[PDB]
């Protein structure tokens, strides 16, 4: 046990257990699906309320008008990595006055993310970053860890009881390059409803979906146009 | 168990450091003050002169500008620190705004250094409480009150040091709603206040007024002595 | 030796109407005695209701216009909206002064709609002071355009003439006109015209031609 | 063992615990081998796949350092890509300074002292990651180095990193290598890739191949067989 | 094979316990007990128990034979404040 | 497996990523899983089990629970 | 068990069959233990 | 491994900010109501001695001419979060000619609280309370040591809150007024407390549209009281 304190002690099986620590801080937070077709990429999230009044918490957030992410994990290291991908997204649109390709804003995050998973006095971000996006090459689907890897995907769920959400895109993504939104995204929220217990359904209060497209700049929808969304839906098979 | 560091919590919320700063005061001499109507008054106790030293460097009453005065307790080495920095800024105030310094501008000075003093690590708080005593803030006589924790507060009448709880719950018993004018009245208050001293040897006490209008007049040891007079004069009607 | 600055000519043209805004400019990039281009607009559309316009040195016409609209994003996602008409006329008084000792050689005319949905027209010198007018002309032929536009707009040394306001459609020959009159006996004017019209509809946008010597 | 906690403390018998527990996490990675012909260097990759969304191409272990120059990194890949950032920015600085492309004995030389410093602070902890680097040129012909979590950095003919370090290198000694073009060494590193357990007691694999010598005029580049495929079609005759 | 651990009742709890332990005493029939559960903020069924006695021996101190609600806020600084604090209460002036 | 022969496993249920979270546990805790798992279900009612289940089952055995943490949105 | 031995062998559980608690004292250790001994129609053996 | 922010568990979590919020616990009550007509805002006083001032306690504090606040828990960490919340919208209307909304008051404070041990100190022990009325209509919003931050549309933290919010969810409704609230949020506050509910206990505050003035009730409370 006396291994399990610092980022910079390695074990004598040889894994640093704090930052198998920060994978636990992800399976905090709740669920969200990511998804693309030949040229739409459409994440969904799932709020969570805090009191029974209260509005509830955002996930999804608008970064560019080609980029946008999904959340889980802390709140602290969600809006400190928000604000360095903000700066990044702009600066190129300042000095090359052209948006940034996703896949090298992502290796900036891995590099961002290394220095406090190496050097002593700052914890590893415990943070769950989706990010979906458009380069000149077609959409693109992409996750990080707090182990600073970043995985490419063309489907992915990440949160609290994620792994039914995966077993239901392994055995239909053969059937996401061809079709459109109009099933696309209701093929991304019935996977959200395997990570619910079995008595309560995805409302239009609790449920956020964002979409960027081809010709279709990143617009976040929630609470009122999820209406023309789940309209057209079976319930479950109980 | 957990205290030793001032930026740990408990796991009830709390800051055992900061609160054990307030526990080095409760080792100091006590010193009252009262506000009343036109003179502002603060005496303090147990002076205890000890045969072969002087006097004049065991002050515990000094003033920081010409129309506020200053009280403290805990121990004398980090009072000696604020009141010098307190001096400065009271100064420094009247150079970049022309106007006098209010009693109420010098108190939020020594709470905020105070503030930031106890959040970082290898900085040990200051033990002491101090009593900012000044009817300057055009004609409004007025007395503060600070903690080690850094939280300036506003009494209207106020006892510190070894032997406060006696003294604060004897003037809630004896601090009239009717007003004490006619100013040797609320002076004899504050000797009757400090009547409750540790011993009472009548010669211990260093009272000090401000009649809102000179500087500070510190009482000789024969217009004392004359109303501890009149405060036996009173008592003579008990039987 | 080196110098920093150089004249690269312009005219800028604002009219705040009632419910819209013209901002109008000509399209010619010179220097010195040589043409650069002849299709070189000075319009930016910033929001979908406002529209600046940037003369002088044509190399801090290009910087100022970048970081404006750097932070027009640096607003929208710490606020949730879009900045108003006024309060971009307040954020660039602040840049503007900011290099005070080595100053941006731009002369600024803002215009577009308020949150009424009426005209407002904000000129701006070099240095960063403004005020809110009806009609400004900035610019290399600026002395040509403003004892006009107060005869005909502002209907000043008139007798016996009552004020209309200006309609949209007398508004857009009055622009037409003055640009004909001040391309003859003004060098650094000519090549086009390019229009932009603001209202409550979006923007449009429209090109009349000049003389081309 | 406590005496093991900090980087920059002995033991009582005078070896550091620290670089010797991060030597064995590259252990623990999937093999990663490298060999070098007359005329070029060879690289090859036993990559596994996760679950099944992977996209075919992620995350990859054949990095690409200069014009000349790639990495065939394993163990933490994470720390692996700050790594390989560091070679990139060391040979921008020789270019920029000496006008002339980077040679691979002294690459070698300027990463590996990187490493070593960060075995010697109690503040920071050292690598996880053991690379090989590869590089072809006209006046030196091919090289092919290796570095460990230690910074000991010397040159091989052939080597692997993971696993199977020592079952991979017994039948790499048995081939002529000193002779052979590297168009005959693709078809010879596949099927040593799949004979040590390629998804015996795992789930599955893909085969990543790296290629630089005198048919690529000094390029750094992925094989081409993609095109007819025949890495797979000759290894997995083997199986008898 | 089963861990099952005991910890302390929130607020929830407590009101009911509260309910059970002082049911069958004389008492006035118009207290709140929902304002001695934020009370007794890290506490056990034992020392719930303990305030519901020490409350009618105040009064027996007294004369009565019923209980108020001042005989309850009493033996809360009986049980716990005489011996869980004595630094924070007269020192208070931080959280106000 | 050994241990879950006997009951009714809905088949999307993978061991291997059950082995992914159990980690550090003897055989016995191994088979703790596997009984409470099957109680968990009957709380509600379940007919069969699921991966969702045994996760729940997983952290009985060390005696775990979860609230709304207010930190993770 | 003692009651319903039916339903977790008409799915094929087992119930466990040993029980610690643990706790901070004065919690409700021995209550929950004098209680099962009131409703319990049954063998019950406390042991010294 | 539960004394130190740089610190992570087997299971989340801290361990250090969770210990924040329990200094919350410790303070005194505070109600704030969303209504259409604005937002009203209650607080209980705890005052100690008679010879204490009662005018030098603070838990209503003005932030801006149509933004308000309440706090609970440490006062000391309160004052450091009112001064730049004081500053921050008052570089705001330097640079914009505009008065910032309250959502974007609470995204500068939260920006600082999440900075304890993320630069290159301990969190805060405060929870504080905003309500104002903005272009978008009257708002109330909340935060934490943690810099969660949110809306609500009635709110009650300090001592007493869970206590308060059980109460404080049944009689609330959409169709408020804000006469109907001010007088159905002190109810709570009598239920809540154990001294008698008089003028010097407790002290209200309120906003408007129109009304932007008056984030105080100087003894028209006396009426509010008498009429309970
Ligand atoms: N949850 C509860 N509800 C009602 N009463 C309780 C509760 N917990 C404890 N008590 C009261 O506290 C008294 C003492 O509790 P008890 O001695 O059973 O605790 P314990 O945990 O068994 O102590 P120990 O751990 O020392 O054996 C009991 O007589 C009971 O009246
Ligand atoms: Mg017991």
């Amino acid at each position: 046990n006396q291994y399990d304190n610092d980022v910079t002690v390695w074990s004598p099986q040889g894994r640093i257990h704090q930052i198998e620590y920060a994978m636990e801080a992800v399976k905090q937070g709740s669920a969200t699906v990511g998804l693309k077709s030949k040229t739409h990429a459409v994440l969904v999230a799932l709020k969570r309320a805090q009191s029974e009044l209260a509005a509830h918490q955002k996930k999804i957030l608008h970064v560019d008008n080609h980029i946008g992410i999904s959340i889980a994990g802390l709140t602290a290291d969600a809006r400190l990595l928000c604000n360095f991908m903000r700066q990044e997204c702009l600066d190129s649109r300042f000095v090359f006055d052209r948006p940034l390709p996703v896949s090298r804003l992502v290796s900036l995050i891995g590099s961002k993310t290394q220095i406090p998973t190496q050097r002593y006095g700052r914890r590893p971000y415990g943070v769950g970053l989706l990010i979906a996006g458009y380069d000149d090459m077609g959409p693109h689907i992409f996750q990080t860890c707090p182990s600073a890897n970043y995985f490419d995907c063309r489907a992915m769920s990440i949160g609290a009881r994620s792994q039914s959400a995966r077993t239901y895109l392994e055995r239909h993504m053969s059937e996401f390059m061809e079709c459109n939104l109009n099933e696309l995204v209701k093929h991304g929220l019935r996977a959200l409803r395997e990570t619910l217990p079995a008595e309560q359904d995805l409302t239009t209060k609790n449920v956020s979906i964002g979409i960027v497209g081809k010709d279709l700049e990143f617009t976040i929808y929630d609470d009122d146009d999820v209406s023309p969304f789940l309209e057209g839906l079976e319930e479950r098979p109980q | 168990s957990y205290d030793r560091a001032i930026t740990v919590f408990s796991p009830d919320g709390h800051l055992f450091q900061v609160e054990y700063a307030q526990e080095a005061v409760k080792k100091g001499s006590t010193a009252v003050g009262v506000r009343g109507r036109d003179i502002v008054v603060l005496g303090v106790e147990k002076k205890s002169v000890a045969k072969l030293q002087d006097e004049r460097t065991v002050r515990k009453i000094c003033a920081l500008d010409d129309n506020v005065c200053m009280a403290f307790a805990g121990l004398t080495a980090d009072a000696r620190i604020v009141i010098n920095r307190a001096r400065v800024e009271c100064q420094s105030h009247r150079l970049t705004v022309e106007d006098p310094v209010t009693v109420e501008y010098i108190t939020r000075y020594i709470a905020s250094l105070k503030q930031r003093y106890t959040q970082s690590n290898g900085r040990r708080p200051f033990g002491i409480s101090a009593l900012i005593v000044g009817f300057d803030f055009d004609g409004t006589p007025r007395l503060y009150q600070t903690d080690p924790s850094g939280t300036y507060h506003a009494w209207k009448a106020n006892a510190i040091g070894r032997g406060a709880k006696s003294v604060r719950e004897f003037l809630e018993k004896n601090y009239t709603d009717e007003a004490i004018e006619t100013d040797d009245l609320t002076i004899k208050l504050v000797i009757k206040a400090l009547l409750e001293v540790v011993q009472s040897g009548g010669k211990n006490i260093e009272l000090a007024v401000m009649r809102r209008d000179q500087s500070l007049k510190i009482l000789n040891p024969e217009e004392i002595e004359k109303y501890v007079a009149e405060i036996e004069k009173e008592k003579e009607e008990n039987e | 030796r080196f110098s920093p600055y150089v004249f690269n000519g312009g005219t800028i043209l604002a009219i705040a109407g009632e419910d819209f805004a013209i901002v109008a400019s000509d399209t010619r990039l010179s220097e010195g005695f040589s043409i650069h281009t002849r299709d070189s607009p000075k319009c930016y559309k910033l929001t979908d209701k406002t529209v600046i316009g940037c003369s002088g040195f044509h190399g801090d016409c290009l910087t100022l216009t970048k970081i404006i609209e750097a932070r027009l994003k640096m607003y929208k996602h710490s606020n949730n909206k879009a900045m108003t008409t006024g309060a971009i006329a307040a954020m660039l008084s602040t840049i503007l002064y900011s290099r005070r000792f080595f100053p941006y050689y731009v002369y600024n005319i803002i215009g577009g709609l308020d949150e009424e949905g009426k005209g407002a027209v904000y000129s701006f010198d070099p240095v960063g002071s403004y005020q809110r007018d009806s009609f400004k002309a900035g610019g290399s032929a600026s002395a040509m355009l403003q004892p006009l536009l107060d005869n005909q707009v502002g209907f000043k040394n008139m007798q016996n003439v009552e004020h209309v306001p200006l309609s949209l459609d007398r508004a857009m020959r009055l622009v037409k006109d003055v640009f004909i009159s001040a391309a003859e006996r003004d060098v650094y004017t000519g090549d086009a015209l390019r229009i932009c019209i603001v209202t409550k509809e979006g923007i449009r946008e429209e090109t009349v031609s000049l003389r081309k010597d | 063992t406590g005496y093991d906690l900090s980087a920059s403390t002995f033991s009582p018998d005078g070896r550091v615990f620290q670089v010797e527990y991060a030597m064995k996490a590259v252990e623990n990675s999937s093999t990663a081998i490298g060999i070098r012909c007359k005329d070029g260097v060879v690289f090859g990759v036993e990559k596994l796949v996760l679950s099944k969304l992977y996209e075919e191409g992620s995350n990859k272990r054949l990095f690409n350092v200069d014009r000349h120059v790639g990495m065939a990194v394993a163990g933490l890949l994470a720390d692996a890509r700050s790594l390989a950032d560091i070679a990139r920015e060391e040979a921008s600085n020789f270019r920029s300074n000496f006008g002339y492309n980077i040679p691979l004995k002294h690459l070698a030389d300027r990463v590996a002292m990187y490493v070593h410093a960060y075995t010697l602070y109690s503040a920071v902890r050292p690598f996880g990651c053991s690379f090989m680097l590869g590089s072809y040129s006209v006046n030196d012909g091919a090289q092919l180095y290796m570095i460990d979590p230690s910074g000991v950095s010397y040159g091989y003919w052939g080597c692997a990193i993971g696993k199977a370090r020592q079952a991979a290198k017994t039948e790499i000694e048995k081939l002529q290598m000193k002779e052979m073009t590297c168009r005959d060494i693709v078809k010879e590193v596949a099927k040593i890739i799949y004979i040590v357990h390629d998804e015996v007691k795992d789930k599955a694999f893909e085969l990543e191949l790296s290629w630089v010598g005198e048919l690529t005029n000094g390029r750094h580049e992925i094989v081409p067989k993609d095109i007819r495929e025949e890495a797979e079609k000759y290894a997995k005759e083997s199986l008898k | 094979d089963r861990k099952i651990e005991f910890s302390l009742p929130d607020l929830e709890g407590r009101t009911h316990i509260f309910k059970i332990h002082a049911r069958s005493m004389s008492v006035e029939r118009d207290i709140r007990f929902e304002l001695l559960a934020r009370l007794c903020p890290n506490s056990t069924g034992a020392e719930i128990r303990s305030v519901c006695t020490e409350a009618g021996m105040f009064a027996i101190r007294a004369r009565r034979k019923i209980a108020t609600e001042k005989d309850f806020l009493e033996a809360v600084n009986k049980v716990i404040k005489s011996y869980a604090k004595f630094s924070a209460t007269p020192r208070y002036m931080t959280y106000n | 497996q050994i241990h879950s022969r006997k009951m009714n496993v809905s088949p999307d249920v993978n061991y291997e990523e059950l082995a992914r979270c159990t980690d550090d546990f003897n055989g016995a805790q191994c088979k703790a899983v596997c009984v409470e798992a099957g109680m968990i279900a009957l709380r509600r009612g379940a007919t069969e089990l699921t991966h969702e289940d045994y996760m729940e089952g997983i952290l009985e055995v060390q005696a775990k629970k979860k609230a709304n943490l207010q930190y993770y949105a | 068990p003692l009651l319903h031995p039916e339903r977790f062998v008409n799915l094929g559980i087992e119930p466990p069959k040993g029980v610690l608690l643990f706790g901070p004292p004065g919690t409700g250790k021995t209550l929950c233990a004098r209680a099962v001994a009131n409703r319990t129609d049954a063998c019950f053996i406390r042991v010294i | 491994y539960d004394r130190g922010v740089n610190t992570f568990s087997p299971e989340g979590r801290l361990f250090q900010v969770e210990y924040a919020i329990e200094a919350i616990k410790l303070g005194s009550t505070a109600i704030g109501i969303q209504t259409s007509e604005g937002v009203c805002l209650a607080v209980e006083k705890r005052i100690t001695s008679p010879l204490m001032e009662p005018s030098s306690i603070e838990k209503i504090v003005e932030i801006d001419a149509h933004i308000g606040c309440a706090m609970s828990g440490l006062i000391a960490d309160a004052k450091t979060l009112i001064d730049k919340a004081r500053v921050e919208t008052q570089n705001h209307w330097f640079t914009y000619n505009e008065t910032m909304t309250v959502e974007s008051v609470t995204q500068a404070v939260s920006n600082l609280a999440l900075q304890f041990g993320e630069e290159d100190s301990r969190p805060f022990g405060v929870a504080l309370l905003f309500g104002g009325v903005d272009e978008k209509g009257p708002q109330l919003f909340h935060m934490d040591p943690s810099g969660t931050f949110v809306q609500c549309d009635a709110r009650a933290i300090g001592s007493a809150s869970e206590g308060a919010q059980s109460s404080l969810q049944e009689v609330y409704h959409k169709s408020m007024t804000l006469k109907e609230a001010i007088k159905s949020s002190l109810i709570i506050l009598k239920q809540v407390m154990e001294e008698k509910l008089n003028a010097t206990n407790i002290e209200l505050a309120t906003v408007q549209p129109g009304q932007n003035f008056h984030m105080f009730t100087k003894e028209e409370l006396e009426e509010v009281i008498k009429d309970i």
